[PDB]
């Protein structure tokens, strides 16, 4: 009875979301009313034995549309809430449940999500949850992991090129969030890398389209422009400051040696 | 299964109270297995208990207590176990219940020990929930006929009421009195509280059907109460039990200071009373000794 | 020497009420008055088994200037 | 005898602290 | 479980080890987690050092068998391993913790632990455990930018097993992407079956890092097109960002 | 059918481990002093 009503309710959410112009807030109310019904129908079953698979098959779906709907309105906490619950239905009860078609898509979104928020330590942990085979074969998983390497080795050219070859349309949101971080990271190198770089020379380095987009970013970063269209980055004078002997730190250490020689008794 | 509790924990920051309540009923089933990850989300579960209007705020306190009990922060674990109130069933045989019970008694004992020597006006009020559970704990020995165990905790927690109650309800009153007296002198090193134990121990001796007067006088020497000793002895002559006061006096002289006996003589003055001071003054006791 | 034994008996069986006197006697520059503190500890803590008093006697026994 | 064992152990522990404090003190003066 | 003896705990620790072993060959490994967690509290509250050390190690092996690296990290963050534990249990704990740290990008603390696990390992037996720890330590040392000891590849027990990692260490040391990728395309399946593939993939950054390090160490002024050739990068524009 | 028998024994066994540690340590310190 309840299961039949919930399944019928899920399609009306499925029907509205599948349409070419999904109704976000009007899906949200359907989403909010759907999670309450799943509560009675064994939501997140503790040590799921051979119970009804329809509830397990169902509850996985509303989270799948639920997680994908969160990025549609571009909010962070909703995605974490839905994906955290969805991860339970992906790895825990997988003996009973079949392999979801969208599972690798949504897992890749979570991995790309962690990169956008610089939770790289959590990125590799959740990456271990996937088998080693599909890391190098599945397109939805290969794209985020390769992007992490590109970010780490400094292939900032490929990070901006990652926009074009995304695996699916759902990945767009988290890519822009990452690209805002990349822009500061690229220029962060330039201050310590380049002792002076020309005005339109840094246009492709910063991946700026219009020269005006440099002007607002220049004052935000406080870049003193030179008369010859050059940015002077004289800031290496702030050396590790070997000019000063750390006498107190050294005296602290040498005293400890004397303690480890005399205090022993 | 349920390898990660992140999904269940994710059901805590929703605005629907029904959603939070279901997650709490899910966390307690896995608190014994997945406490490590819940420990990083306790701040989202003690606020639920902190909220007054929450329906399951008492349930939230119980689960948080379980997480802290597993975590090792027993001081925080009991504080939430008391918050659970009726949901923390003392009759359960679970390890969590018995471990928090032990921590509760020790925490109650430390407060009572600290509170015993404190002045009355500075006495920090022991929490009612903390006292209620230990009182059920005290009753368990009375129900389970473990009177010697209940005597010891009563002394540790400085409660003479339960201490008095245990001896009277015990089947072997004279045996429990002797066991309590031996502990009162061999193990108790706080004089101000040891006297209180003797001040109630004298009461039980008084209310006994046959008042064993000999041990009373021994306890009264420790309490340094010549007036009591003189009174119990003076009524002994009126009650015609001259044999007991005759034995009582030899015990006073053998094991009491002369100043204690001197104060008894004055109270005795205020025939047989004259022969009574004869033993107390000691010139008779040395006579039998010298004759020996 | 007579006073050292005498001072101890004044505070016999006095438990912690002899703490003020004992610390005054033990810190004294006079070796005999320091001996009176040892005797005061004995009489004030006779049969009590007070580990704080035993801690003090053992400290003086192993670390003191006067053998008496 | 269950309380007595607990209290007897408590005194025996406290005595061990006294003994271990005096041994360290004696070792300091034995070196002198 | 019913008994509360003190000497039985030393016996109990061995029983718990084999109790996880019978389920290891039963390929369940999940119903034991509840038993292991429940028994761990029983041991911890009683200060059973021997049982607590074994129970914590078995739980980490339980978590790591299913790639529950997040779950295992939480447990080691809160639980305290017994200091007075058996050296054989210290060896497992240091390996399991070191494997966790390696996944969590805590390479420096990982290297110290696996080195300690090797030291506490039995000196004449436990060859397989030495192999597994050596395999992970080689990756971590390469992941840390250091160079693995050449001696360990010479041992008769480790020679055949460390051969794929010996070729991989050589590729990382020269700091050229071309040789590093050849090892991955040749020994990728071996690394996957070894549980070390994911940590190998991050070595591509270290190959570039050490290749750049040799470039600056050797060239006072070098063209960016040349740097792309010595690192076998794609374009000098890519070497410019790198 | 017990009261704080489990609680008492928990306290007693906690002290016994602590006592055994210090008696082992004290005998080490005593041997150092005796030498």
């Amino acid at each position: 009875a309840v299961l039949q009503a919930a399944t019928g309710m899920y399609e009306q959410l499925k029907g509205e979301w599948n349409r070419k112009s999904p109704n976000l807030s009007k899906c949200g109310e359907e989403l909010g009313r759907l999670k309450l019904v799943l509560l009675e129908l064994n939501f997140l079953p503790t040590t799921g034995t051979k119970l009804t698979k329809q509830q397990l098959i169902l509850a996985r779906d509303i989270l799948e549309i639920g997680a994908q709907w969160s990025i549609l309105r571009k909010d962070i906490p909703s995605f974490e809430r839905y994906m955290a619950q969805l991860k339970c239905y992906y790895f825990d009860y997988k003996e009973q449940l079949p392999e979801s078609a969208y599972m690798h898509q949504l897992l890749g979104l979570n991995l790309l999500f962690l990169l956008s928020q610089n939770r790289v330590a959590e990125f590799h942990t959740e990456l271990e949850r996937l088998p080693a085979k599909d890391i190098q074969t599945n397109v939805y998983i290969k794209h985020p992991v390769s992007l992490e390497q590109y970010l780490m080795e400094g292939s900032y050219n490929k990070v901006f090129l990652a926009k074009g070859n995304i695996p699916a349309e759902s990945y767009t949101f988290f890519i822009d969030i990452l690209l805002d971080t990349i822009r500061d990271e690229i220029a962060g190198c330039i201050e310590k890398a380049y002792e002076k770089i020309l005005f339109t020379e840094a246009t492709r380095i910063l991946f700026f389209n219009t020269p005006k987009k440099m002007t607002d970013y220049a004052k935000k970063r406080g870049w003193v422009l030179g008369p010859n269209n050059y940015y002077s980055f004289a800031s290496q004078q702030q050396k590790p400051e070997d000019t000063t002997i750390p006498s107190t730190e050294l005296a602290k250490q040498v005293i400890e040696y004397a303690r480890q020689l005399e205090m022993i008794v | 299964m349920i390898t990660s509790a992140a999904g269940i924990i994710s059901l805590l920051d929703e605005d629907e109270p029904q959603l939070k309540e279901f997650a709490l009923h899910k966390l307690n089933a896995v608190v014994n297995d997945f406490w490590a990850e819940i420990s990083e989300s306790v701040d989202k579960i003690e606020v639920l208990y902190e909220d007054e209007g929450f329906r399951s705020r008492q349930f939230a306190a119980l689960v948080a207590s379980k997480v802290f009990y597993h975590l090792g922060a027993f001081e925080e674990s009991l504080n939430y176990a008391l918050g659970a109130g009726d949901l923390f069933n003392v009759n359960d045989n679970s390890e969590y219940v018995e471990t928090i019970i032990a921590k509760c008694i020790d925490h109650y004992t430390k407060q009572c020990v600290e509170n015993a020597d404190l002045p009355e006006g500075e006495k920090k009020p022991i929490d009612q929930r903390l006292e209620g559970i230990v009182n059920k704990m005290f009753q368990r020995c009375l129900d389970d006929h473990k009177y010697k165990q209940a005597i010891g905790i009563a002394l540790e927690t400085r409660r003479l009421d339960v201490f008095e109650k245990t001896i009277l309800e015990s089947n072997d009153v004279p045996g429990m009195l002797a066991y309590s007296l031996k502990l009162c002198m061999s193990l108790m090193q706080n004089k101000q509280f040891r006297n209180k134990v003797l001040r109630v121990l004298v009461k039980i001796y008084m209310n006994l059907e046959k008042p064993d007067f000999i041990n009373v006088c021994q306890c009264l020497i420790f309490l340094d109460d010549p007036q009591a000793v003189s009174d119990i002895l003076e009524k002994l002559v009126k009650e015609d039990n001259l044999l007991m006061a005759y034995q009582i006096c030899f015990d006073l002289y053998e094991s009491a200071s002369q100043q204690f006996l001197s104060s008894v003589i004055q109270n005795l003055r205020t025939d047989q009373t004259l022969k009574m001071i004869k033993i107390l003054s000691g010139e008779m006791a040395i006579e039998l000794h010298l004759q020996f | 020497r007579g006073l050292a034994v005498g001072i101890a008996l004044v505070m016999y069986g006095r438990m912690e009420e002899a703490d003020a006197l004992i610390e005054s006697l033990c810190r004294d520059k006079d070796p005999i008055l320091r001996r009176s503190g040892m005797y005061t500890v004995a009489m004030a803590y006779c049969g009590s088994g007070n580990n704080k008093a035993i801690r003090r006697l053992l400290h003086v026994a192993v670390s003191d200037v006067n053998d008496d | 005898d269950l309380y007595s064992r607990y209290k007897k152990l408590q005194q025996e522990l406290e005595f061990l602290e006294v003994q271990e404090e005096y041994i360290k003190d004696e070792q300091k003066n034995l070196k002198k | 479980s019913t008994q509360n003896r003190r000497a039985l705990d030393l016996v109990a620790a061995k029983c718990y080890y084999y109790h996880a072993r019978v389920y290891e060959f039963l390929d369940k490994l999940d119903v034991v987690r509840s038993f292991l967690h429940a028994r761990l509290r029983t041991a911890t509250l009683r200060h059973d050092a021997d049982g607590q050390a074994t129970l914590l190690n078995l739980l980490l092996r339980n978590y790591l068998h299913y790639s529950l690296y997040d779950q295992a990290e939480k447990l080691v963050s809160k639980s305290v391993f017994p200091e007075q534990a058996n050296n054989n249990e210290w060896a497992r704990y240091l390996y399991y913790t070191g494997r966790i740290k390696a996944i969590q990008l805590e390479y420096s603390e990982a290297r110290r632990t696996m080195t300690n696990a090797l030291r506490k390992a039995p000196q004449h037996t436990a060859v397989g455990f030495k192999q597994t720890v050596h395999k992970l330590l080689i990756v971590v040392e390469l992941l840390l930018g250091e160079i693995p000891d050449r001696l360990q590849f010479r041992q008769p027990s480790l020679k055949r097993s460390l051969m794929p990692y010996f070729l991989l260490t050589q590729a990382v040391r020269t700091g050229n992407l071309a040789k590093f990728n050849q090892v991955l395309d040749q020994f990728g399946e071996k690394f996957q079956a070894d549980g070390t593939y994911t940590l190998i993939i991050r070595l591509r950054h270290n190959v570039i890092k050490t290749g750049v390090r040799m470039i600056s160490l050797s060239y006072s002024r070098i063209s960016l097109a040349d740097i792309a050739q010595k690192l076998q990068l794609d374009s000098p524009e890519d070497a410019e960002f790198i | 059918g017990s009261g704080l028998r489990q609680y008492y024994l928990s306290k007693i066994e906690e002290l016994q481990l602590i006592v055994n540690d210090k008696s082992q340590n004290l005998r080490r310190l005593q041997a150092q002093r005796n030498e």
